[PDB]
């Protein structure tokens, strides 16, 4: 459990549930890294750009030469309105699901 | 010569009791001095001094022969431009050069568009016959160019006409080649030019023509050649590759002269920002030196208030010359191989255009070769070793003879630091045949003319740009931009931001230790140099040692004469108290507060009155607070202010917003709103720190609690000593700390009991042997003791040792001068 | 003292002494720290040859005695590095061995260290001694394990590239790893194969 | 004016009431705004 | 959102009048017959092409030939004018090239014949526009027929300028030399100087200007497209002012191959597919009987980089290309090529082998 | 009923604003927010701590205080901003501005944008993005269509 | 989609003028639709070119480490 791991006070919502934006001194993170943003707030990462950089990770373990699917998010944070892996791209929904048929091959419009 | 030199140097000849000061132009500097200052009266071009005018001092910005000559015709009306001197164009709407007496043909109805400079009308005025048939080299915007050059005939010594000799043989002058085959017994003759043209004195240079379509002869390449051998020759001689400036001119003259005011000048050319006459008062002055209408006697403000601006629109560097000439290595190496003078003006005199630039980048295409074209050879170091006399140089108006007689083998009030020159001689030739100034030129020619008129001008502000969101800047006294500017809790003095609390200035100590640490990296391995340690809070160690012999030394870090001892071998030199104390003494004898110290050397309690700490910082007869009772007194003054706040707020005296705009460094000034105590609750906070939140937080709590319907202040004993037991007074966790508060390792029963000062002493002296000094004067083994504590706690009050006994006050084990002298006792004195 | 010192010999020469002393081996240091023999300034050219002679000589002979008595295992290690210190020349003594025995606390040496120096240097004659004690700086008893609390426990030395932790004697004391592993490695591997 | 300057007003071509340049002529707006228009060939 | 044009002026000026552009002989309508001489009429056909919220027309006259289709006896030698006449429907994407790993069976649209270049002209702009001659082999995917793998009229309409997009030959096919006096020569290097001189003579047709051409090349094939940046030409007709190299360099290690590598080289090929290797004349003509499917399964098996790795590239001949591109880089300056050179991380020596290790599995 | 931007997100029958008027009721809102916290102080039922402790992050709870900020918690410049007018306003009007958009009959962008006082009249495309100075002749700039036929 | 519209000027100003950063070879004026592309020179206190990324930055020192040891290094390994 000590795996990772001043002034601070953490904000709470109902029955405890630790909030997500925690702000403090000008900065403000959601702790995971990659969330200090000095002013301003910042955006809870998305289940998309979660699993983008899940898969982009993963990547680094493939052989040089072979890819995988790494979903390609938007600014700010939804899938792609279409997906791509191999020449055949298939529209997804919010969450990243393959819609049933419109999965036409690469490079035709859709 | 004109009206002036002649009076002046019959004056200094003869030496009548006055030398009529007059400026470049040969014109009457319009407030002339007596022989010492005494009276300066303010006179007319003529020489005329006015009657309402003989104030001892300097007259307040006497009227200018303009208008002097105006008000005459009271008892046409020239039109004097703002500055006082006559404008260009009088109104029949003639118009006149820039002495009163209008320019020959101009006499129109109407206002002319635009009518000739100084150099134009001489020109024309030479073609009319009358003057020596050789053009003087405009500038293109009409002035005279500031080096001349005319040629002369080697035979007999009369110059060599070029109005009849261009017109007729232009083809002569194509090259240096044809014009030799051409008029074989000419020899260049270029010499620097004041405004008005008129030949300078000793400045000619007479080159030689042996061994090196346009139009005018002032486009033509020879001529342009003819003048890059000649500032460089001058690069030698005066140390910038340029003729002496309109300032230079006027100084070496004042020097010469050495009349009351000698202008003021620095190696830029620029007149001095401030020129102080000698005997009587001073004033700023502007580049063409007019005195500032009033200054008898930088820029945070401007960008503190356009920052504001930005926010008041409400909701909804260069221009790229950084990304282009410093990002990219076209600029650094530029600088690298001496001063931005110098090769700021060695691109003057190289490329005097930004039109000719271009078409010298167009024509070389060989960085090596482009030193070689544009002086007709090797020039420039063939000039750094002299090999020129002989080669080039030959008799004109400068005696080579002199200036060598000073050498082995200055111009214009020049001091000449002949190995100074050389190397930057050589400096500017390396730097003209690098590739990467191919680049520089290609760039400097796009910028835009109206950021930078010329070349020269490009390159400052490149040299400017060399480093280069919300965030409004504090401001002090007549701006001066605040040390320490803070935002969003970021806080920065400029490479030190550090979060939170209000950061320190680099003290001189820690200036001195960045720098030395910084020319460390140049040294050889091995080698060592002064590098001067800094204490925490940033002033100098007592002792600077360099190598086996330590000095030390005063406040900044200036060796004491005396006690320069080797090193290892105990030093006791002036304790911080005392330096302060001959430090303060110093200071305040020499503008006609003294800190007096304990014999000791500590820093007495009382000092004035009033008390400070051990270490001197000033402290809020009058006693003075125990190691507790002040940290009492922080936590009181705590809660007072926090009460303040409540109150203030209870008041309704301040904007809900600004004690926010605090925490992000904005407080606003009373400068801009002198409406309104509203700056003093506003420094609580703006140092956005643990205290202020604290503070923030207490405040907040008390008012939303007592509005409708705590603190840890520390347990004291009778003597202002710590209590053994510190208890937090509420669901308290009864923590024990040490003699001085320092906390030493639960709402547990039984609160513990914790020693008293010398029984946790005595009972580390038992365990570890780590005794208590007796005499504190280097104490042999046998003057340490271990305190004996008699029952409830205090110190005994006889302490013993194996060398003697001696009284203590039982509050501390710290001696008393001397039966035994007991509590009450001791208190008494 | 003797007259004689450096010059154009000397600079292709003191290369060959202190990384030679063979021919590939010299051109591999040559390139990794740009050691440029031909260039005439001993105020560069010596600057970057301490580096190489410090790698080769000081500094990883000092990890590779430490991994090889971590792995070969013959007892605890315990690897410190003590970052470069510009204050104290004159004293022919660096910085862990003038805070390992308390030059700060000197009669001499008095008002010559700030206070932030004499702390320091108690910290590691803490550690010091504890070591001596019990073989573990962060214990001073061989039969009490309580953690220490005078400064941040020092981690034994794992040679394992995922973390091989050691001490930076600066003055918070912080634990650091991987020492230097590109240049050590370059000595370690690279120049040891070149060897055969 | 020597000294860098009865009835005196010192106007600026861009206490302090706005104007407008002689030739173009104020509007209604008495003192705040927009004003003076180029008076027409009328 | 929207391209905001406006003129650059030296100064303000009251009445500001432009004239607008005339289309050259054969735009306007839209089926651009541009009419190129000693050939006759080429009619593309034209597309509108949005990049903000706003269209740009552009004509695009895909397939435009450049050389004779390289079948049969035309294999391992130089092209030549194609010599057409009449009217040329070039309205459609061509076949491209044989590359090394193309999956089996062949694919639609890939053939020896696919010397043809793509021009994308936008509909009417300034009289002499510049030209980008982008040499691109479309791979396996890429392309439906309709479209052109790299469309360019994206980079002509936002740039105002012509893209010419040729493809030339390489692998065996374009490079299959053998050091030799009978069979050496880069036969895709002399046919995509081929298609430089097209662009050369025949792009006044098109809006475009002879003397503004720019050399881009793209991953791999900008070593190829990178040795005309050191072969001299006669020196008098320059076939391009500016190059755009993305991803390769004539300095690369591969950027020629050594004549005693390139005489092996094809033995093995030769080998390979079945042909006898005892003398080039007797190996190359019996190269020429084979089918290409059969011939380029055989080079993808020798081009694969865990075995032998025989890359194909520029040989030295002497006639063309004489010296080794870091030695004729060398020399002194004769022309000043401009030059937009960069790379790509994702890049790699096995990214570019991807089609060749799909085909080996 | 409501109305949203043509992304989807919530824009407080309902017809509602066009192009600049919605960027105008933003301005008109930001005012209204800045002249509460002035009649909030005025009443005082808010100590300076709040607003500092909010700055800094830290607001409490009611929770926690049974006895009784929004536009301070989040530390962005446009609190920023807001406090300014509101602490600006307060010493101003206590003894004794914000540029909103200039907008059409149809709440589209007005071609010529001016700041109204000591006006640097820059000019907006047809969703008020600039497009490329105390001047005199406050400029004349095309509208919508103008410059799209001149582009054309 | 607006990243390859920035770089789709950079490589247009280049076909143009010779000069990424000005698409007319006739006309200066700096370009706004991204950071100047700085040209490229070879000394090693500054070697500048374009990063094609979001914000399209310019940096320094592409590969100094890893190029020094081709170009440098194995180069003299090769005799
Ligand atoms: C010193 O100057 C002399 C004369 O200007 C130089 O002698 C010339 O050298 C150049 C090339 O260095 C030759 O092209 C000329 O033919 C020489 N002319 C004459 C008359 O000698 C000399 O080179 C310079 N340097 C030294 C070291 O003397
Ligand atoms: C220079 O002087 C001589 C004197 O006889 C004169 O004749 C000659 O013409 C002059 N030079 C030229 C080039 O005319
Ligand atoms: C040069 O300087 C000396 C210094 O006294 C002077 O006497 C001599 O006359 C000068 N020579 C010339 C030619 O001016
Ligand atoms: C604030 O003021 C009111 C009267 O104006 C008073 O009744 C109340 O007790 C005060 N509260 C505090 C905390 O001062
Ligand atoms: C093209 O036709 C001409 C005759 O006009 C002929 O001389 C030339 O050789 C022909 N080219 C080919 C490839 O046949
Ligand atoms: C520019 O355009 C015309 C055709 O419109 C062409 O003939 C001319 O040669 C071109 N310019 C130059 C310098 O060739
Ligand atoms: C609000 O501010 C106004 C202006 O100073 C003042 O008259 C009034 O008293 C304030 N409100 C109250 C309740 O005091």
């Amino acid at each position: 459990s000590s795996q990772g791991c001043s002034l601070f006070v953490p904000a709470c919502t109902a029955e405890g549930s630790y909030e997500e934006v925690q702000c403090f001194a000008g900065d403000c993170w959601c702790e995971l890294a990659g969330s200090r943003v000095r002013g301003g707030r910042p955006r809870c990462p998305t289940e998309c750009e979660k699993q983008r950089a899940r898969m982009q990770s993963l990547l680094g373990s493939q052989p040089a030469g072979s890819s995988l699917f790494v979903p390609a998010c938007t600014s700010k944070g939804n899938f792609l309105p279409v997906q791509c892996f191999n020449s055949e791209c298939y529209c997804v929904d919010t969450e990243g699901q393959p819609i049933p048929g419109t999965r036409s091959a690469l490079g035709e419009p859709k | 010569l004109r009206p002036c030199e002649l009076q002046r140097e019959r004056a200094f000849l003869k030496r009548e009791d006055y030398v009529p000061q007059c400026a470049e132009d040969g014109s009457f500097q319009t407030v002339q001095c007596g022989k010492d200052g005494a009276s300066c009266w303010c006179v007319d071009a003529d020489g005329r001094e006015v009657p309402g005018s003989r104030q001892p001092g300097r007259p307040a910005a006497c009227l200018s022969f303009c208008q002097l000559q105006k008000q005459q015709i009271l008892l046409y009306l020239p039109q004097c431009q703002d500055s006082g001197d006559y404008s260009p164009v009088q109104c029949q709407c003639w118009c006149v050069d820039a002495e009163g007496m209008e320019v020959y043909g101009t006499r129109q109805q109407g206002r002319p568009a635009r009518c000739p400079r100084s150099c134009e009308i001489r020109n024309r005025r030479l073609l009319h016959g009358v003057g020596d048939r050789s053009p003087p080299q405009c500038s293109p915007d009409g002035a005279f160019r500031p080096v001349q050059c005319k040629f002369v005939n080697t035979t007999d010594m009369m110059i060599f006409d070029l109005v009849h000799s261009y017109s007729r043989f232009p083809d002569a002058f194509v090259t240096f080649s044809s014009f030799r085959s051409r008029f074989p017994e000419v020899s260049g003759y270029c010499y620097c030019a004041d405004s008005q043209g008129r030949e300078l004195a000793e400045t000619g240079l007479e080159l030689l023509l042996d061994e090196i379509l346009a139009s005018t002869f002032a486009e033509t390449t020879l001529y342009r050649i003819l003048q890059r051998r000649f500032l460089a020759v001058q690069l030698v001689i005066s140390g910038r590759f340029r003729c002496p400036t309109k300032c230079e001119v006027e100084r070496f003259a004042a020097t010469s002269f050495r009349h009351p005011y000698v202008p003021s000048c620095h190696p830029d050319g620029e007149y001095q920002a401030a020129q102080c006459q000698q005997g009587g008062p001073c004033w700023c002055v502007d580049s063409r030196g007019q005195e500032i209408p009033g200054t008898r006697q930088q820029s945070c403000p401007s960008e503190r208030r356009r920052a504001f601006s930005r926010l008041r629109f409400g909701p909804s560097c260069p221009p790229s010359i950084k990304e282009l000439f410093l990002d990219s290595g076209i600029f650094q190496p530029m600088l690298q191989g001496v001063a931005p003078e110098s090769l700021k003006e060695a691109i003057r005199g190289l490329f005097p255009s930004r039109e000719l630039a271009r078409l010298a980048l167009q024509f070389t295409t060989n960085a090596k070769r482009l030193q070689q074209n544009l002086f007709g050879g090797r020039f420039l170091v063939k000039v750094g070793q002299f090999n020129l006399s002989g080669a080039l140089g030959t008799r004109g108006t400068f005696n080579f003879s002199h200036f060598f007689q000073q050498l082995g083998l200055g111009s214009f009030g020049f001091e000449v630091n002949l190995q100074e020159n050389q190397n930057a001689l050589q400096f500017l030739s390396s730097f003209l045949e690098l590739p990467e100034f191919l680049l520089f030129l290609q760039h400097a020619i796009s910028v835009p003319e109206d950021i930078a008129r010329d070349l020269g001008d490009v390159m400052e502000m490149v040299f400017s740009s060399q480093g280069c969101s919300l965030f409004v800047p504090a401001c002090t006294a007549e701006g001066s931009y605040e040390e320490v500017q803070c935002f969003a809790g970021d806080c920065w003095c400029a490479g030190s931001r550090v979060r939170g609390g209000r950061p320190r200035c680099p003290t001189e100590c820690e200036k001195q230790r960045a720098r030395m640490q910084s020319l460390l990296g140049s040294q050889p391995a091995g080698s060592s140099l002064f590098v001067p340690a800094c204490t925490s809070k940033g002033n100098f160690l007592p002792v600077q040692c360099f190598n086996s012999e330590c000095y030390c030394v005063d406040t900044e870090g200036q060796p004491i004469p005396g006690t320069r001892s080797a090193l290892g071998e105990p030093k006791k030199c002036p304790s911080p108290c005392q330096l302060q104390a001959e430090r303060a003494f110093l200071g305040t004898v020499r503008t006609l507060y003294i800190p007096q110290c304990s014999a000791s050397g500590q820093w007495s309690p009382v000092q004035c009155c009033w008390c400070v700490d051990e270490a001197g910082q000033k402290l809020e007869v009058p006693a003075c607070p125990g190691s507790c009772e002040e940290v009492k007194l922080r936590v009181l003054q705590f809660i007072r202010e926090a009460e303040e706040i409540v109150t203030y707020s209870n008041s309704s005296r301040f904007p809900l917003g600004e004690s926010f705009l605090a925490a992000k460094g904005i407080r606003l000034t009373d400068e801009e709103l002198a409406f309104p105590s509203r700056e003093t609750f506003l420094e609580k906070f703006l140092s956005g720190s643990d205290y202020a939140i604290r503070l923030a937080a207490q405040s907040t709590f008390d008012f939303y609690q007592r509005r409708l319907v705590s603190a840890y202040l520390p347990q004291c004993d009778a003597f202002g000593g710590w209590e053994p037991v510190q208890c937090h007074a509420a669901t308290g966790h009864c923590w024990c700390v040490d003699g001085k508060g320092e906390y030493v390792p639960a709402r547990s029963r039984q609160i513990p009991q914790c020693p008293t000062s010398c029984e946790r002493l005595r009972a580390s002296g038992l365990l570890s042997s780590w005794k208590q000094a007796g005499v504190q004067a280097e104490p042999s083994p046998k003057d340490l003791f271990i305190p004996t504590c008699l029952e409830t706690g205090e110190f005994a009050r006889l302490q013993a040792s194996e060398a003697g006994t001696w009284c203590v006050d039982p509050a501390s084990g710290e001696g008393v001068p001397p039966q035994c002298p007991s509590l009450c006792e001791v208190l008494q004195s | 003292s003797q007259g004689r010192t450096s010059s154009k010999t000397a600079f292709s020469q003191a290369l060959q002494n202190s990384l030679g002393g063979d021919a590939g081996v010299q051109a591999a240091a040559t390139w990794y720290y740009s050691l440029e023999h031909d260039s005439d300034d001993x105020a560069s050219f010596s600057r970057a040859l301490e580096q190489a002679t410090r790698d080769y000589f000081i500094i990883c002979p000092v990890i590779d005695m430490a991994s090889h008595w971590a792995r070969t295992v013959r007892g605890n290690v315990f690897m410190y590095h003590a970052p470069e210190s510009y204050s104290h020349s004159s004293l022919e003594l660096l910085t862990d061995v003038l805070y390992a025995f308390g030059l700060p606390f000197y009669p001499a040496y008095e008002g010559q260290f700030t206070l932030e120096e004499k702390s320091l240097s108690l910290k590691i004659m803490q550690y010091f001694s504890n070591f001596i004690r019990s073989g573990n700086p962060n214990y001073p008893h061989e039969f009490s394990r309580r953690a220490p609390e005078f400064a941040a426990p020092w981690p034994d030395f794992v040679p394992r590239d995922g973390a091989e932790s050691y001490k930076e004697l600066s003055v918070l004391l912080p634990n650091r790893q991987g020492l230097k592993k590109a240049d050590c490695s370059f000595w370690s591997k690279y120049i040891q194969s070149l060897k055969a | 004016t020597a000294r860098g300057f009865v009835n005196i007003t010192w106007k600026l071509q861009l206490r302090t009431q706005f104007g407008c340049l002689e030739g173009f002529g104020r509007v209604v707006a008495a003192s705040d705004a927009l004003g003076c228009v180029k008076c027409p060939e009328g | 959102q929207a391209q905001n044009c406006r003129l650059l002026l030296h100064e303000e000026a009251t009445y500001i009048y432009r004239k607008p552009n005339i289309p050259l002989p054969g735009f306007g309508t839209s089926s651009p017959s541009v009419p190129i001489a000693t050939h006759g009429q080429l009619l593309g056909r034209s597309q509108a092409i949005q990049v903000g919220t706003s269209w740009k027309p552009v004509d695009q006259f895909l397939g435009v030939p450049y050389a004779a289709p390289p079948l049969g006896e035309k294999r391992f030698r130089a092209p030549e004018h194609l010599n057409w006449t009449g009217s040329w429907e070039a309205t459609k994407p061509r076949a491209r090239c044989w590359q090394p790993g193309i999956r089996t069976p062949t694919p639609p649209g890939v053939s020896e014949d696919c010397l043809y270049l793509n021009v994308f002209v936008p509909q009417n702009m300034a009289p002499n526009a510049s030209v980008l001659v982008f040499f691109h082999n479309a791979a396996e995917g890429k392309g439906s027929g309709d479209r052109p793998a790299v469309d360019g009229s994206f980079l002509a309409a936002v740039g105002n300028l012509i893209v010419v997009t040729a493809s030339y030959r390489t692998g065996i096919f374009g490079f299959l030399s053998s050091g030799s006096s009978e069979l050496s020569g880069n036969w895709g290097l002399l046919d995509q100087v081929v298609a430089l001189t097209w662009v050369q003579t025949h792009i006044q047709a098109f809006g475009g200007d002879p003397r503004r051409v720019t050399l881009a090349a793209d991953r791999g094939g900008a070593d190829i497209a990178s040795i005309h940046l050191v072969t001299t030409r006669a020196a008098n007709s320059r076939l391009f002012r500016r190059a755009v190299l993305m991803g390769g360099s004539a300095l690369s290690p591969a950027a020629v191959i050594r004549p005693e590598r390139a005489r092996q080289q094809a033995a093995a090929l030769a080998k390979e597919v079945g042909c006898p290797s005892s003398s080039v004349q007797e190996m190359v003509s019996c190269l020429r009987q084979e089918p290409a499917r059969i011939l380029n399964d055989a080079q993808t098996k020798l081009l694969a980089v865990s075995g032998p790795f025989h890359y194909w590239g520029p040989v030295v001949d002497g006639q063309y290309l004489r010296e080794t591109p870091a030695r004729v880089l060398q020399r002194a300056p004769r022309v000043k090529v401009d030059l937009l050179i960069g790379s790509s991380q994702d890049d790699g020596l096995i990214n570019r082998a991807k089609a060749v290790k799909q085909f080996e599995e």
